[PDB]
């Protein structure tokens, strides 16, 4: 079988230990009082450290991958509690914070009968066998012509283990549980077997102790199951570990934007240079353990359209820090910023651009190299390039009038029939170009202000009663011009008798191009035919 | 681009015919084949850059990437007596040469002309590549010395990307011409299309010829080529397209065709120059209006036409292809749901053309666009603390933000199970109430102690304000009558 986007990244299951021992203090003091007698420096529970680290991992992932990368968050005490599901709807950090608040901190003075991390480890193996929405969609599209969609997942377990012996018992329990449950998923239609599972066992312990658990490198326990074991102090070390792990599980790289000139608005000497670090998919650095890109101060006379070979969502490492929050909101407020790849070459290299789009910040990969399209041929030396009288500004109005706009539904009714927006756009371009001379000297009527009220509505598929009146009024005015013998613009870019015959013939050409649109169109032509001068 | 790698070793001075059927040495038919290639390029593929590398004991770049096929042509007569200096594999030289100019994302074709005579290895090339080997020895000769299997290995090492060309017959001029002719047809025939905007049309070439795209060798393995009818479907302002990521960029250029499909001389582009052409109209308007034209490449595949955006370079009409699929650019939404303004209820762009329907925004806010609580770094805790205190002093003017900041810290502390923090803040607040100055609005002390008391009750966990939804409200007091270093950072646009 194959994995596409259905690798292990697709399904990640957290299993955090909520047994009474997790209420113990990480013993890393925190100074919540900066500047009499400051308050007692407090400390977080091992539980709190684990929920912090795992939520920050989930934040970074959710920013870089708002779709198709899913998480089930399970807490384990006397039983398992899965705080969300696989649906993309349920991939919401806020609802998770509420669930976590409702399980609460572990009770130190409780004796929950039969409590252990094993409850949630089973639950992890069980939910890995439930189909996601994207999995269910791919099975239903690949038919029995495949239904070899891969089903692989990852289980991240934060706990307080007893010993190396104890940790190995957990691996073996997962190993047997995957083996037995896969048999059920086999003779189950609503469940998929686990084709590969990666198990990450994170033992965390208070600062000042020596862990009873030692790191164990990745080991193949099963054709399905691989497993590894980390020992790491709670607090900032546990946090650093899950930051390293999120980058490895999702193929992320780090970029620090350097030399951002910042300052405090309510100060003077506040001018200073700052550095902000972002995470994004590693593909952003392919053209090129942190990559530095130097801030380039924005020139308001910059290029509006950049050649971009890729665009990658970012998540700031320190999202609430003052300098990152500065960079972020600058981008969010509409500004873009170009980034330079440092080189002692001398020739400055603009390799990237940061730009927000509707509130989501992408890192754009630019072209640093010479362009194979450099020095194109001159318009004047090619076909039609010796023509001096292109209706450029008239055609630009055509473009403005045929700008596209997003519609909410896949289709919308027109005449009791459902139409595709982009199809209707394409159909309008057809009507607007049935008669559209490209150069000034090839038209009389499109050089005439008096014809606009007619020419601008006759191309519509139906005419309002007001549209009809303005069409007749245009025709009536042309009769007045011919009677006054007003000069017409057919000039170089003969006899006035001929001028009007030509002008009327062209107006008739335009109208006849549209008489099949509607019966009102037909009547506009009857009016033209009756009011014009005939040879 | 193209790099011609030309063998100038001694073996290439052997006669093509020991029977004297023709007078040429191998190097002479090689130059005849290249002359044919350069002449084709010069008239049917003019925009292509070509470099010329020569090699024997050493190698040298003789002609750097150029579109001047005359200098390339003139180089052939003078290449045996050109000084070679470099001492790696010429194929190492090709790698350095290609990436030093174009980077490593541009498809280059490497044309190796030789008779075959028998750290990171250069193959497969680090860029998208074809290796075409033009054998100046016939098949029977190549087979008779196992040289044919070596050359065939090079294609294998370049993952079959490329081809060996051989003559099974007399190594004469007609056969070498036939051979380079086959290379031309395979690798240098222009891509011709029709550019359409409704009834406005122009016959065009798309340069370079776009490479056939494969999405997912499992989920969708069929290579995609762009439709030859390039249908414009609508226009979008440059500010709304906002520098989208694209697969590749192309010049789109008009071509003069005949009844026979014949691209038509010192007098032909004269009469072609006086015939109005939709490419010029479209290009000029696009530049003046600052727009792009969205173009359909095939079912669920779109791209854009636009003019050169740097105003100091020559401009001409260009096309970029988007990634295939129904929604390549999130901020535009699904291409098929882009429609005409005439069908919208109100005009999305504003009565005074001062609005835009773009960008669409994602259904859910990212974390930097939305308040999030992050307390892993002790700085991040202190800043949320000093935020609550700064507003606690400014009461009752800022009770709103005071109680917004306060309830945020309450909710996050309950989510994380960090109940000690609730008691700790509650204690800071009641110190503030103690330390208040005697000029303080009287409401400040009532709010500070009510906040500090409600915050300690949430430490209790004993289903008081301990509930996640239960926010701390200000007291409704009836008083009837009258940032320094810890503020926001801004972007210093000076220096
Ligand atoms: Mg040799």
């Amino acid at each position: 079988e194959f994995m596409k986007i259905f690798s292990e990244s697709h399904k990640t299951v957290f299993v955090v230990d909520h047994c009474p021992y997790m209420a113990e203090s990480c013993r890393q003091h925190v100074e919540f009082d900066m500047l009499i007698i400051p308050l007692a420096p407090i400390s977080k529970s091992l539980w709190t450290c684990s929920v912090e680290s795992s939520m920050e991992y989930c934040r970074i992932m959710y920013d870089i991958f708002p779709f198709k990368k899913l998480v089930n968050f399970i807490v384990s005490d006397s039983g398992a509690h899965v705080l969300n599901s696989w649906t993309q709807e349920d991939q919401n950090l806020q609802e998770l914070m509420a669930a976590l608040a409702a399980v609460g901190p572990p009770n130190p003075r409780a004796d929950p009968e039969c409590c252990s991390i094993l409850h949630g480890l089973v639950a992890a193996v069980e939910t890995l066998c439930k189909i996601t929405e994207y999995q269910h969609e791919a099975r239903t599209l690949l038919m029995e012509n495949a239904e070899r969609v891969g089903n692989r997942g990852r289980i991240i377990c934060i706990t307080n283990a007893k010993s190396d012996s104890h940790v190995r018992m957990l691996e073996d329990c997962v190993q047997e549980t995957i083996h037995e449950h896969n048999k059920l998923a086999a003779n189950s239609d609503h469940l998929m077997q686990i084709q590969k599972c990666e198990l990450v066992l994170i033992h965390t312990y208070p600062v000042g102790e020596d862990s009873l658990v030692s790191d164990r490198s990745k080991k193949e326990l099963s054709p399905v199951l691989t497993s590894e074991v980390h020992s790491v102090r709670a607090g900032r070390h546990l946090a650093t570990k899950l930051n390293i792990l999120v980058q490895q599980h999702f193929d992320l790289a780090s970029t620090t934007i350097t030399n951002i000139p910042m300052k405090e608005e309510q100060h003077a000497n506040t001018s200073a240079n700052y550095d902000v670090e972002l995470l994004h998919h590693k593909d952003a650095h392919v053209d090129f353990e942190t990559i530095t890109l130097k801030w380039c101060t924005p020139r308001t006379n910059n290029i509006e359209l950049h050649y971009c070979t890729g665009a990658y969502r970012i998540s700031p490492v320190d999202v609430n820090s003052r300098p990152s929050s500065c960079l972020t909101n600058f981008l969010l407020n509409g500004r873009s910023v170009l980034l330079e790849q440092p080189r002692k070459s001398g020739s400055k290299v603009i390799s990237h651009m940061l730009s927000s789009h509707g509130g989501e910040i992408f890192l754009h990969v630019l072209s640093s190299s010479r362009s194979i399209l450099e020095d194109p041929p001159s318009i004047s030396e090619g076909c039609g390039g010796r023509v001096t009288d292109y209706r450029i500004t008239d055609f630009g109005e055509f473009m403005r009038e045929n700008r596209l706009t997003p519609f909410l539904d896949p289709r919308y009714k027109i005449d009791g029939s459902l139409e595709v927006p982009l199809e209707r756009a394409k159909d309008q371009l057809e009507k607007h170009t049935r008669y559209w001379p490209m150069i000034i000297s090839q038209t009389t009527i499109f050089n005439m202000q008096a014809v606009v009220p007619l020419a601008s509505v006759i191309v519509k598929e139906s005419l309002t009663e007001e549209d009809v009146l303005n069409c007749q009024k245009t025709i009536y005015n042309l009769v007045d011009m011919e009677r006054k013998n007003d000069p017409l613009p057919i000039s170089t870019v003969p006899k006035r008798d001929e001028q009007y015959r030509i002008m009327w013939n062209e107006l008739e050409t335009l109208v006849r191009a549209h008489i099949n649109n509607s019966e009102k169109h037909q009547r506009v032509l009857e009016c033209l035919m009756a009011c014009r001068s005939k040879p | 681009p193209t790099v011609v790698v030309m063998d100038v070793s001694l073996s290439m001075t052997r006669p093509v015919s020991i029977e004297g059927s023709e007078e040429y040495q191998r190097k002479h038919l090689a130059a005849h084949g290249l002359t044919m290639l350069f002449e084709h390029m010069a008239t049917n593929y003019k925009l292509e850059f070509t470099a010329l590398v020569v090699f024997s004991s050493l190698w040298e770049l003789m002609v750097p990437f150029t579109r001047d096929y005359n200098t390339l042509q003139e180089a052939l007569s003078n290449m045996d007596d050109y000084d070679k200096t470099c001492l790696e594999s010429a194929l190492v030289g090709v790698c350095n040469i290609v990436q030093q100019e174009w980077g490593g994302a541009i498809p280059c074709q490497v044309v190796l002309v030789t008779d075959g005579c028998l750290n990171r290895f250069p193959l497969p090339f680090p860029f998208p590549s074809k290796l075409y080997i033009m054998c100046m020895a016939n098949l029977e000769e190549l087979q008779s010395t196992d040289s044919l299997e070596c050359l065939e290995r090079l294609i294998d090492l370049n993952n079959g990307e490329g081809q060996i060309f051989t003559i099974d017959g007399p190594l004469c001029l007609k056969n070498v011409q036939s051979m380079f002719g086959k290379l031309i047809d395979l690798a240098y025939t222009p891509f011709h299309a029709v550019l359409k905007c409704g009834h406005l049309t122009a016959d065009v070439q798309v340069f370079p010829r776009p490479e056939p795209f494969v999405v997912d060798e499992e989920i969708d393995p069929i290579p995609k080529v762009i439709n030859t009818d390039l249908e414009i479907v609508g226009f979008i302002d440059i500010a709304d397209i906002s520098s989208p990521p694209v697969l590749s960029r192309h010049l789109v250029l008009p071509i003069a065709l005949n009844k026979e499909g014949d691209e038509v001389e010192n007098s032909a582009n004269q009469i072609a120059g006086k015939i109005p052409n939709f490419c010029v109209l479209l290009h000029g308007s696009l530049k003046v209006e600052g727009m792009v034209a969205i173009v359909q490449l095939g079912p669920e595949w779109h791209g854009m036409l636009y003019s050169q955006a740097d105003s100091k370079k020559k401009s001409n009409l260009m096309m970029s292809l988007f990634e295939p699929g129904p929604e390549p650019l999130p901020w535009l939404g699904k291409m098929a749901q882009l429609g005409p303004i005439s069908d919208a209820k109100e005009n999305p762009y504003g009565e005074d053309d001062n609005k835009s329907p773009f960008p669409l925004q994602p259904k859910n806010k990212r974390s930097y666009a939305q308040n999030v609580t992050v307390w892993i770094k002790p700085s991040g805790l202190q800043t949320d603390v000093q935020k609550i205190l700064r507003n606690a002093r400014k009461l009752p003017e800022k009770t709103q933000t005071f109680y917004k900041e306060l309830n945020r810290l309450r909710k996050a502390a309950l989510a994380f199970g960090f109940l000690d923090l609730l008691k700790g803040v509650a204690d800071m607040l009641e110190r503030e109430c103690t330390l208040l100055p005697e000029t303080a609005h009287p409401d400040a002390a009532f709010q500070l102690t009510h906040a500090a008391q409600q915050l300690k009750l949430a430490s209790t966990g004993t289903s008081e304000y301990a509930a996640y939804d239960q926010n701390i409200t200000p007291l409704h007091t009836d008083f009837s009558g009258s940032d320094i270093g810890v503020g926001n950072l801004i972007i210093d646009l000076d220096a």
